[PDB]
Parts: C-alpha cells; structure tokens; sequence
C-alpha cells in the first residue's frame, strides 16, 4: 500500500466591525481563548496570541493585516508558520503543526473595545481546510 | 514652490498623517519695500504661475456600494484663513435597479416595454425613471 | 506554467518561443465607437446581468 | 432537455469486390434535436434623484399598478405587478442587480493654512479633519461615521 495527500489550509478573517478607537479584544477556538489583543495590535502580535493556545501549541499559524482600520481586518492562515514508514510505532510520527485540517470557526468577543457605533468582533472563513488522503493498493 | 523641501485610524489619536503645506490654494504674498534702496520705482511685486489644489475623490463601495447616498456637506468653521469654503460634487450617483424577468406563462413572450409614473414621488432632486430592456422575449 | 524573460528584447522576440511551446495565439482588435460593444463588457450568473454596470 | 435522437442510413450500394461489407449497412447516429428555445424578457427599472417619500406606478401596456412605495422591496414590486390582469400567479420574478457605486469629490477653497474642517453625510458628522489631511486621514474620518464601515 502507498498513501498520498494534498494539504488545503484553513483561512479565516477577523474584522473589528464598528471601528474601535481604544481597548482590547479576544478570540476563542474550541473554547481555548487568547490573551487580550490590542485594537492596533501588529499581525506578529496576533500570531503570538494565537500560537499560545493549547490547541495550536506552536508557531504554526500566520496572519496578515489588510490595513483598512489600523491593521484590520486580519487574514489568518493555519499551517504556513510565519508570523520514515513505521515511525508512528516508535512515538516519532512525522505530521507536525496544524494545517490541512478543517478548523472550526474562531469566535470573537469584544472585550474592552470602545470607539464608533455597534462594536463586534466578526469572523468568516475565506477557504475551508481539507486533507483528503488517497490510499492506493499494490503488490 | 509650496510643497517640497530645500494608518487609517491615526487621526483619532492625534497621529494624523498630513504633514507639510502643499496641495493648498495659498493666498498671494505681499512684499514691503522698506529698508531696501538703490534704483527707481522700487517695489516687491509678486505673481502666481500655478495655483495650488487638491481634489479628494471619495468612492463608496461594498456595504455602501448599492446606495444613492446624500451629497457630503462640508463645514469650513474650524479653518483659519482669509475667505474659506468647501466645494463638494457628486461625480457618479449610486443605485441598484429592479430587474423584472418574465417567467412561466410569459416565458418566451414578447411583452410590452414598461413605463414608470413618478408624479407621486416626493423629496429628492431631479427625480425621474428609466427602463432598459436587457432581453427581448422570444 | 512558464518563464517569460527579456533584457531589452522586442515583445515579439520575447513572446515567440513562449507562444510556440505553449501553443497560444496573440489576438488584437481595434475598438471602433458606435459599431463595436465595449471591449471589456461581459455577462454573468443566473439572470445574465453585466459583471460591472456602466 | 428532452431531444429526438435519429439514426439515419448512409448505405454504400455499389461496394467494390473486396471493400468492407460494414459500409453496405452503415447508419449515422444524429446529434439529438432539442425543442424550441425560449428567451425570457428582462427589463431594468431605475429610479433616479433619491426620492425620500411617496409612490410610483408601473404601466404594463394599457393598465397601471396600484401605488408602489419609494422604499419598496423586489417582493413589493412583484406583488404590485402580479395583481395587474396582464400577469398571472408565477409570471414575473423581480430582484435587485448591478450596483453603481457613489463617487463624490471634496475641495477646500481659500488660503486655509491652518485648523480643521468637518464633513457630514445625512445626519452624521466627522471628527475634525486637518487643513492638510492625507487621503488616509480623510478616509479615517469618513470611516468613523455610524452608517459607514472600514470596508465601505
């Protein structure tokens, strides 16, 4: 037997709707929740705040600021990691860092934000994650 | 020459980006010929060879994109200068038409071109209507 | 997928081998007012509305 | 789409003495023939000049709708058209399509060598915009309104 797979990453966008002018917000993923993020946090700070989550547990996520309101929206890509057969039985399995997984949508909470009208933290998926495995038999 | 040497939210925090006077319709200088000597009919006259200007273009898109918005009105009161005003114009009025599509028992039928009576509409400006046929039914 | 490269070649001399290996045609048409439709006008979707109005 | 499929003979009746016998009984499968194609009529109704109240009426041949509100939805236009005796219970679909964006322009006049100005859009009013504002400064002021958003 031989196995092949294609990685397709989760991409999610975080929008500070209502245009906040001071304070700090948080993001939730599986209930694990981020140390509060500034209204003008740099994407590399947002990356450290999502990397610290027990369900991510490493520098596996990247984020880019689209710069419509300070750095907002933030566009977050899981698995791009920039701000032997039999090894499974040996406890040295080769798959490292979350990527090609259908990450359930992060939920925002406004925290201490204040500013314009109708504040919320809004989240959307721009590309659903996938890793289809193809198992081909032989010999 | 007035203008050369020799983040969106920054304004609310006093970190406004608009440094250096240039793109402004500056008032014409005057020159005083006191303490100045040695000639005839001495004066310090000035003239302008190109007026300063900046037209800001504002384009409303996405959730503002379908709307026929009201015209921006400017208040000049916080400016300091000799005779201020703010000029605003619509260059493209917005909108989104009703698409009427003839269907089922009118599928493939050459229907009449509609006309819209606007006499009971109120407010607005040059209020009117137009009907554009995208397809003849056939 | 391909590489287009030049150091001050003509566009013809640049495109020649790329168009030949890829099997592609350059086509050009002059826009004449009052007889042609606008060169970038195209329709879309369930109803066949223009992509961009105006 | 349902289609008629015809198979039609193309027989060779003068076969040479060693030519393929299969050509004597040759029949051609025709492509499949569709019914009459219908084109659905489409008309775009535009209302111009930003009415703030009242009603309009749509004429369909000799008849007219009941009054339609300036604010009407596609479903309100559809209900108004289906009530007109030239149109029956499913014969008209109505929707909105094809945005034109507002584009507006702003210029300061006079030797305004200092201070600040405000813009207003309906009832809402900006923070003060510097006399020498960048494009970013004016966008930030316009985006700080309650109706406008940072994407818009």
């Amino acid at each position: 037997v031989r196995v092949k797979s294609t990685k397709i990453n989760e991409v999610q966008v975080v929008e500070l709707v209502g245009e906040p002018t001071s304070g700090s917000f948080t993001l939730t993923l599986d209930g694990q929740t981020t140390a509060p993020i500034a209204y003008n946090a740099t994407p590399a700070t947002v990356a450290a705040r999502i990397a610290d989550l027990p369900n991510i547990d490493g520098n596996y996520v990247k984020v880019e600021g689209l710069n419509e309101w300070f750095h907002s929206p933030y566009r977050i890509t899981f698995g791009e990691a920039q701000s032997f057969i039999g090894g499974l039985f040996g406890g040295n399995a080769s798959g490292k860092g979350v990527g090609g997984i259908d990450i359930d949508e992060m939920t925002g909470d406004v925290g201490t934000l204040s500013g314009g009208a109708g504040l919320d933290v809004q989240v959307t998926t721009e590309q659903d994650g996938d890793r289809l495995y193809v198992v081909s038999f032989q010999r | 020459t007035f203008g050369e040497a020799q983040f969106i939210g920054g304004l609310f925090g006093g970190n406004a980006s608009g440094k250096g006077v240039g793109g402004i319709d500056i008032d014409e200088m005057t020159g005083d010929v006191g303490t100045l000597s040695g000639g005839a009919g001495l004066d310090v006259q000035v003239t302008t060879e190109q007026d300063g200007d900046r037209l800001y273009v504002v384009s409303f898109q996405r959730a503002a994109g379908g709307l026929n918005l009201p015209q921006l009105v400017g208040n000049a009161s916080g400016l300091e200068g000799d005779d201020l005003s703010i000029e605003t114009a619509t260059n493209v009025d917005g909108g989104r038409p009703y698409v009427v599509r003839f269907t089922d028992d009118l599928q493939g039928v050459d229907v009449p071109t509609m006309t819209v009576d606007t006499d009971d509409l109120t407010g607005g400006y040059e209020v009117g209507s137009r009907v554009v046929v995208l397809r003849e039914g056939y | 997928l391909t590489i287009v490269f030049s150091r001050f070649k003509s566009f013809h001399d640049t495109a020649k081998n790329v168009l030949a290996d890829s099997q592609l045609t350059i086509v050009c048409r002059r826009y004449f007012h009052g007889e042609d439709p606008h060169p970038f006008a195209e329709l879309s979707g369930e109803l066949g509305l223009p992509l961009i109005e105006g | 789409s349902p289609a008629t499929l015809w198979t039609v003979p193309d027989y060779k009746l003068d076969l040479d003495e060693d030519e393929d016998p299969s050509l004597g009984t040759r029949r051609i499968r025709m492509p499949g023939q569709i019914g009459g194609l219908r084109v659905e009529e489409v008309q775009q109704i535009y209302i111009d000049g930003r009415p703030t109240g009242g009603t309009f009426k749509i004429g369909y041949g000799d008849e007219w709708t009941e009054p339609i509100a300036y604010n009407a939805s596609p479903n309100d236009v559809r209900a108004a058209l289906i009530a007109l005796e030239g149109i029956s219970a499913n014969d008209v679909e109505v929707s909105l399509g094809g945005a034109t964006n507002e584009v507006q322009t702003v210029r300061l006049k006079g030797g305004a060598l200092g201070g600040t100005f405000t813009l207003s859009l309906g009832s809402e009013t900006t923070v003060g915009i510097p006399f020498n504002a960048s494009d970013a400064d004016l966008q930030g002021a316009l985006v700080g309104l309650d109706s406008i958003g940072s994407a818009d």
